[PDB]
């Protein structure tokens, strides 16, 4: 558990410092130098917008390809078997490549809105775009992280599937129906991602 | 002590050399391993004593110290200013030696 | 006579003997490490044992002193 | 009481050791009345020498004193090994 | 013979200990005869003898 | 002040492909070979 | 927890579908049947062929016996489990380990006697049972000296901590030879368990209630049976697991028990087991308390392959198979020796 | 007038929503499926009466997708910022809510499953557990409309 | 002035120099001998 | 008069109740839940009775909830911070306190739940101590009902 | 000249009692039932006599909720924040001490009955035990008692 | 003249004495319970004499209670700061030192019973051992006695 | 007029690209040449056919070639930022996207060498399965171009 | 005008170039060496076949010695910190490429050296398969030398 | 016109040159030593030969001990900050470097004598190994000596 | 690092050395560059602190 240990060390400190430097900004009666909103308006929304649209694209894929591992070494194993599998347990693959089109979709929808700003201070320059930048980065996040979870979601169910079939033909159909399930949970991702930026600008 | 004693140790090995009759082990091994630890370790001796009989308080300002020269002494670092040296002519010395 | 052989071992006996040479003068550091540790145990031990047996009042001193320095012999061996 | 010959033989040594060192300790506090130089002297301090070598000479009587017990302490334990 | 002792002499110079060690090894060899003629099964006190 | 804009936005970005690097290497890491092969 | 199904299918991925694979192969219910419509070995050897089974007994000699074809069965799922032990990571290899372990510790039970009472190890190694192996040497061309066969295990053998509890030799030469395979299986349990909960996931929830069920089955058969036997009580209870579910109180009073009618008593605290000493009819003719016990295992084992990421499918797919193959020897048995009216107290495995 | 960066807060808000109960949903509906599939090799008739935790983890996905749908739908350039927390708060508030709730339903659902398998009396049981679980999401909904019409 | 820039560098630099020797030394405070060859005997 | 940002304390306060009463609620549900599909197996005539930890549960999400709601009418833009800090504090207050009081509902409903079909005797003292984890869940919600209306 | 931030350190020591009280009482709950559930089984007739484990965790939440009550009805707007750290500093003293008892009375709670099952002489030492854990619970309250009025 | 803040550093001090010498005493209590339960079934007679490693746990409380009260009563607004952070200190050393002594306590009582249990002898030599660790609690009162009026 | 530190996004894009598309397909390989090791031994006519895996894990590596090279080509010293963080999003979405598609060919591509073996009639399955996850790198690849000129 | 502290990044460039692959060559060497010693114990006559991986760690080794002294020789006091940049994009970009390549040639090697004595006919795929690790590591080195010049 | 603080750079280099080289040496006759007494005890007339990889390892951690020199002697007050800079990637290069090639001595040292306590042909292959671990620590001081000279 | 080392081979060296006492040799030489890493910190110290 060298890993775990490590991930809990840093966990712990990281959030512990938080902890003490917020109790002792306030204890002191800083003059608001912990600022959210210089945080926020100096980082440029060029940043934010192109994170997310990097994350929509790329966390879909991690979802979409996570799935297909775990449902690619159910159907091999089975299939030593019951050769049967290959011809029906593909869809579950099926679904994990329509769970990254999902993200990718989405993802050039929210880059064809990239533009420049032509800006300088930040100060009553921007405002629509800081906006457009905001809702971009959420509506990226939004997707990316939905359609992550789907495929894991239906990578794990396509497993139960590949084995079910293994050992009998005739559950395939009927087991068929929760997959289904699981790619709606992605779709649903991308209507709040496109209603979230269904009324930004940039420039 | 140590360098000294080091020496004693190194003089030891021309007897047994001699006792067996390795003309090959003192003038290709005795005599340069015996001048390389001389030429390295027995000069810091020499100037461990020369510092305490050449130095008194009214050079304390600026008085050479033997770690820093003898670390320049190895990578032939001799620098215009920052350090005075021990005596006229160590920057010769100290080339020759290494 | 195994010329490659002996080009090797000729080659390994410069190698430990020059780096050994600077090795083995800093090995002799261990006379002064000591020294100094064993100046600073006694020291510590005297300072922070027999001292203490030591006093302005007289009589309590007299006994006292018996006492803390059986402590400090016992600790000075140990 | 016994309480054993290897107990006693250890205060025997402890013994013969200590009266060695506190008479020798006592008489280099009343010579140099010195490099010890801490006799728990007075904060209050004076002009008056006379006070150190005063302080040194009740350190030496109460080194002496020590000694004495030592000296009690060896005769017993010397008895018990004889008798052990 | 003098090179060892010598080193640890150099390590170990402290006079009141050189007392006690030297002290101890007088007892011992005045008593060689009484130890080495005897039974020592604790090899601390044989290997220091 | 103790951060600027830019020091800001280059450790926000640096995180977050940082944890990318993480996620990759725990994997890798956590990565065995066989104790022995099947058979002859 | 979210421990499995996630990191789970990386290196197991393969081995979870090829052995639920193979467990689609066991003889159904119905596959018996037509098994028991022979009363000839040839012809159960040509209903076999309609399964997974067959093909196995060709170019034997051509008379068919009872002792062929159960070495022929135990030879065919010791090589479907070496295949997946082979094809396995230190992850789930550990665990199949110990599942050999209770393989090997039967077998150097028979390495000592043996060897107590002068016997080769060539002579002894052809009758080990597979899986035990035993690839290391030292333990081979021991010279018939007991202290080198202990030395051996102690150094090279997975089973060195097991004998913690059993050794010096000694204990070798003093214990008896059942009481001390009766220790050092004691021991093997309560390694594997703590085991199976260091793997805190799906695995202890599927796998512990199984281990629980044997150590408290134990307890119980070897209360019983120790009854007309001179043993301590005190000894006999060093023998409990503490892995169960007695372990808390009821151990304490299997070890008093001096009776089956206190051991049932024991078993009324617990309906899970009392419902088995109330099967077990026990009649002049009827099924018994162990073939209850049996019945119960089984119905654990099959219901561990109803998680589909954790390792209890690998523990469980072992003791079916094995259970399998003393059905069919069952069966071939009594068509041997024609008692037709026997043929059904074989262990329905679904 | 309205500040900068106000918008910030809302659309995590209904982010948030949507993709804790899109996490929710996901796990809620992979144990159903791992449960399902292990049944149903043993015995198939019980199929669809294993569905329905299922449509329970649906409904935990749904309730993100309200909220989400309300905020974002609310979501402008120019706003008063307090309405952005409230945004936030009803963002956060359905989505762990449905979380915690696809949680459960997950472990019910599986466990019910297996149970169910065993033993067909239990069908009414674990339904009445999962209508718990639904209610809890519900919960969540309820908050997140109050503040997101506050 | 530029504190900013000392203090990025000086923090994260000796942040993650520290955690090296950290995660080093773990390794090597848990060096796994083997457990073997005497070691059966001696325990 | 006021500051800005000061309904960012209180809005968190109606959402922090709401999550941390369903993520008890949830974790109770699921554990009580997986006892009961266990137990059922055997004693199925014990389902109707093994169900009563998930309603103590289900209490610590109303519990919840009715904080939630209460924070949130009274969560206004021209807060006075005073109210707010008052209004987050009695959210976490129940909040957490009811998460503690489901994790206690949790453990003791799995092990009674298995405990009582072992032992019909023990039903009763089930009860009772769910009751402790209910009461443990009220005094969460007592402290929150007099620090937001403070 | 009363400084804002002053009434959050206030609210927290009323939240923190309340809060670290009931995680303690919650554990010790927890592990008392496991263990009761488990002693049922063979000892039935020790039920009743074995809920005192639980009673005792309850008296370490009572402990929170005294002090949570008394720094609430103590909060004020315009406190002078010396008042708010001794309002801080006794909510977190009787919480965190309550919490560690709850810890006590959950590990002695369950080993005491378990052992008491077999042993009914371990009684009176159970309850010895546990009274001592439910002492340093009170030295929680003292001091709380002390700061808040301070 | 001094920060009005300053008071934070003396009531953590109380606070902390008493948080840290509670969980000590808890730990070492629930170690020595956990032992004695186990050696109560191999043999009534200890029971009885068993209990004190719990009673010196209790110590270690009471060490922390005696600072936690005396920084309260000599904690006040107008504080010198310096004396604020000599509470701080004092709070910490004792508190964190019978932090150190409970473990002492807890691990040596537990293994003492046990062993007592075999070897009636050992009760001497245990109550000698569990001393020490008594005397290194009192040497964080000791200090923090020193800081408190320092 | 370039806001510095404007090119330190950008070449980090590139760095991205090809550091994270190496690591996918370091794993990839990793894991089909122990498969591969594994399986050859028995069959070792299927040596040429196995190496599939590989070369597709290779192909990974390739796209990360391109975006991280296309990116290098377009750095400049007067960056408007704009164009950087541009650069980034195509790095970072090549890179990951093909640091998981080399996790999928890895594990599938093990299993599917292994099962082969076992039954050759796996083959194509093996395949079409790999082909998906090589589908998925080129998605990385197709919008990690088109962002570059956007 | 160049920014002070430019020359940091360059530097970290160029020794991150020589410790990343350094960590590459010696795993995978050290990995290889394992292999090597189990395998060649009982086939001596492989020996001088399976330190074919451990060669290619070294290459892993050179790429970075390469470009950490390309990096080194161009770095200079006024540096245009644009520069800096690049060339700690081409460091990072072969040290962590080789990096990963030392992970693929690693566990490669181990497999294969092992397996490669169980069944001879499997060296050549070895070899292959261990060639793209070494094509990884390069192009890594391809970057790195675009960037480090640009 | 020199920076403060520009020292504490090059000052940690010198430093992180022997602190990691020496880690690295540890590890790596640790690690040997252990294969060492495993080895011997099977056969002592191999312990001369054996030996190696724990001379290697120190050479390693002399060229950690070079270039910390080289740095300490090569410290100003007067620092012009790019050579501090320089002297930090220095130390760093051949104390990581030097690391990596430690634990890549020491894990082939304990393969190796352990192999060949069996196979004395391995020694060889042993030997060629450990080269390529010197190898690697030495391209670290390679590119340390640069820099530091640059 | 260095007691990390002496530790490590100390306990390897100790045990083997009951098991073969010709280990002593090398269990000597393997304490003795242990104790060198030591030695090495050290050196760099007393040339950076006199720097």
């Amino acid at each position: 558990t060298g890993l775990e240990l490590l991930y809990l060390g840093i966990f712990v400190a990281f959030w512990a410092c938080m902890i003490v430097v917020g109790i002792c900004y306030t204890i002191f009666d800083l003059g608001f130098r912990f600022d959210v909103a210089w945080f926020l308006t100096e980082t440029s929304p060029f940043m934010w917008s192109n994170l997310g649209i990097g994350l929509a694209i790329s966390l879909s894929v991690v979802g979409a390809a996570w799935g297909i591992y775990i449902t690619g070494s159910s159907i091999i194993g089975g299939g030593v078997k019951a050769p049967r599998i290959k011809t029906k347990n593909l869809v579950s693959i099926i679904f994990c490549e329509a769970v990254a089109i999902y993200g990718i979709i989405m993802a050039i929808v929210i880059s064809n809105m990239a533009e420049p700003f032509s800006a300088t201070d930040p100060k009553a320059i921007g405002h629509r775009n800081y906006h457009a930048g905001y809702s971009m980065f959420g509506a990226g996040l939004t997707v990316g992280l939905s359609n992550l979870f789907c495929g894991v979601c239906v990578g794990i169910v396509g497993s139960g599937a590949a084995l079910a079939d293994a050992q009998n033909p005739s559950l395939f159909v009927k087991i068929l129906i929760v997959e289904i399930f699981g790619s709606a949970i992605g779709l649903f991702g991308v209507i709040v991602a496109i209603l979230q930026t269904s009324r930004v600008k940039m420039g | 002590l140590g360098i000294i004693h080091m020496l004693f140790g190194v003089s030891l090995s021309l007897f047994n050399h001699i006792y067996f009759k390795k003309p090959l082990n003192i003038y290709f091994g005795f005599i340069p391993e015996i001048i390389f630890m001389s030429s390295l370790f027995g000069y810091l001796v020499i100037l461990i004593f020369y510092k305490w009989t050449a130095y008194d308080a009214h050079s304390s300002r600026n008085a050479p110290s033997l770690l820093i020269h003898f670390i320049n002494m190895f990578l032939f670092s001799y620098p215009e200013s920052g350090n005075a040296m021990l005596y006229s002519g160590q920057k010769g010395i100290q080339c020759f030696l290494i | 006579f195994d010329f490659g052989d002996t080009m090797v071992h000729q080659a390994i006996h410069t190698i430990e003997y020059c780096l050994g040479c600077i090795s083995n003068t800093a090995s002799y550091l261990r006379l002064w490490a000591l020294s100094l540790a064993h100046a600073q145990l006694s020291e510590v031990l005297w300072t922070m044992v027999i001292h203490i047996g030591l006093h302005v009042r007289s009589l309590a001193g007299g006994l006292g002193l018996f006492f803390i320095f059986a402590a400090f012999a016992t600790l000075t061996v140990a | 009481l016994c309480c054993g010959p290897k107990l006693a033989a250890c205060g025997i040594v402890l013994s013969a050791w200590g009266v060695i060192m506190l008479i020798m300790l006592g008489i280099f506090f009343n010579v140099h009345s010195l490099i010890e130089d801490v006799p728990f002297t007075e904060k209050d301090f004076e002009n008056g020498p006379q006070n150190i070598y005063n302080l040194y000479e009740q350190v030496s009587y109460n080194c002496f004193i020590a000694a004495g017990l030592y000296l009690l302490l060896g005769g017993f334990s010397f008895c018990q090994v004889r008798l052990n | 013979v003098i090179t060892f002792p010598f080193l640890f002499a150099v390590m170990f110079g402290d006079f009141g200990h050189g007392i006690l060690m030297t002290l101890f090894a007088v007892w011992m060899v005045l008593r060689e005869s009484r130890i080495l003629s005897q039974k020592n099964e604790n090899e601390m006190f044989s290997m220091v003898f | 002040g103790f951060f600027s804009p830019g020091i800001w936005m280059g450790l926000l970005t640096t995180l977050f492909m940082l944890f990318i690097f993480t996620y990759g290497l725990h994997m890798i890491l956590s990565l065995k070979t066989m104790d022995r092969f099947d058979d002859r | 927890s979210f421990f499995p199904e996630l990191y789970f299918n990386v290196d197991n991925g393969y081995l979870e579908g090829l052995v639920r694979g193979l467990k689609a192969g066991v003889l159904s219910q119905a596959d018996y049947l037509n098994l028991v419509q022979c009363e000839t070995l040839e012809d159960l050897k040509l209903h076999l062929q309609s399964t997974d089974y067959g093909n196995f007994l060709a170019n034997e000699a051509s008379p068919l016996t009872v002792s062929v074809i159960d070495d022929k069965l135990k030879e065919k799922m010791v090589v479907e489990f070496r295949h997946m032990r082979n094809h396995a990571y230190e992850p789930l290899a550990s665990f199949l380990d110990f599942i050999t372990y209770s393989y090997m510790i039967d077998n150097v039970i028979l390495l000592i006697t043996g060897t107590l009472h002068q016997r080769s190890i060539a002579e002894l190694v052809p009758k080990c049972h597979p899986l035990g192996s035993f690839e290391q040497m030292e333990a081979v061309n021991i010279a018939q000296t007991p202290a080198e066969l202990y030395n051996a295990i102690l150094v090279d053998t997975p089973l060195a901590a097991f004998f913690q509890d059993c050794i010096s030799e000694q204990d070798l030469d003093e214990m008896n030879i059942e009481i001390i395979r009766n220790t050092l299986y004691k021991a093997y349990l309560e390694s594997f368990y703590k085991f199976c909960t260091l793997l805190g996931g799906t695995t202890a929830d599927a796998m512990c209630p199984i281990l629980e069920f044997e150590a408290d089955r134990r307890a119980f058969i070897i209360t019983i049976n120790s009854f007309g036997t001179e043993l301590s009580k005190e000894d006999r209870a060093k023998l409990f697991p503490h892995c169960g579910r007695l372990y808390p109180e009821g151990l304490a009073q299997l070890a008093r028990a001096d009776d089956y009618e206190q051991v049932k008593n024991v078993a009324d605290y617990y309906p899970e087991y009392k419902l088995l000493f109330e099967g077990a009819g026990s009649n002049p003719g009827d099924k018994t308390l162990e073939d209850r016990f049996f019945e119960h295992e089984v119905k654990l084992n099959k219901l561990a392959f109803l998680n589909q990421f954790h390792f209890g499918v690998f523990y469980a797919f072992v003791k079916l198979k094995e259970q399998e193959c003393r059905n069919i020897v069952w069966i071939a048995e009594c068509i041997a020796q024609r008692h037709r009216a026997k043929i059904d107290n074989y262990i329905p495995i679904f | 007038n309205n500040p900068e960066y106000s918008s910030f807060f809302g659309v995590m808000g209904a982010s948030s929503a949507m993709v804790f109960s899109a996490m929710g949903a996901a796990y809620g509906t992979a144990k159903s499926g791992t449960g399902i599939a292990a049944m149903s090799v043993m015995r198939p008739e019980l199929i669809m009466k294993s569905i329905i935790p299922v449509v329970m983890a649906g409904i935990i996905a749904i309730y993100g997708l309200v909220v989400a749908v309300l905020i974002a739908n609310s979501l402008t350039d120019g706003i008063t910022l307090y309405r952005s927390f409230l945004q936030l708060g009803a963002g956060l508030s359905v989505g762990l809510s449905g979380l915690a709730a696809g949680f459960a339903i997950g472990i019910v659902g599986d466990a019910g499953v297996r149970g169910t398998a065993q033993q067909p009396r239990l069908f009414v049981g674990m339904i009445l557990i999962l209508i718990f679980a639904e209610v809890l999401g519900l919960y969540g909904l309820i908050v997140a409309l109050i503040l997101s019409t506050k | 002035l530029e504190y900013s820039v000392v203090f990025n560098l000086v923090l994260w630099i000796m942040t993650g120099l520290a955690l090296a020797v950290i995660i080093t030394s773990y390794n090597i405070w848990n060096m796994d001998p083997g457990y073997d060859s005497i070691i059966y005997r001696m325990t």
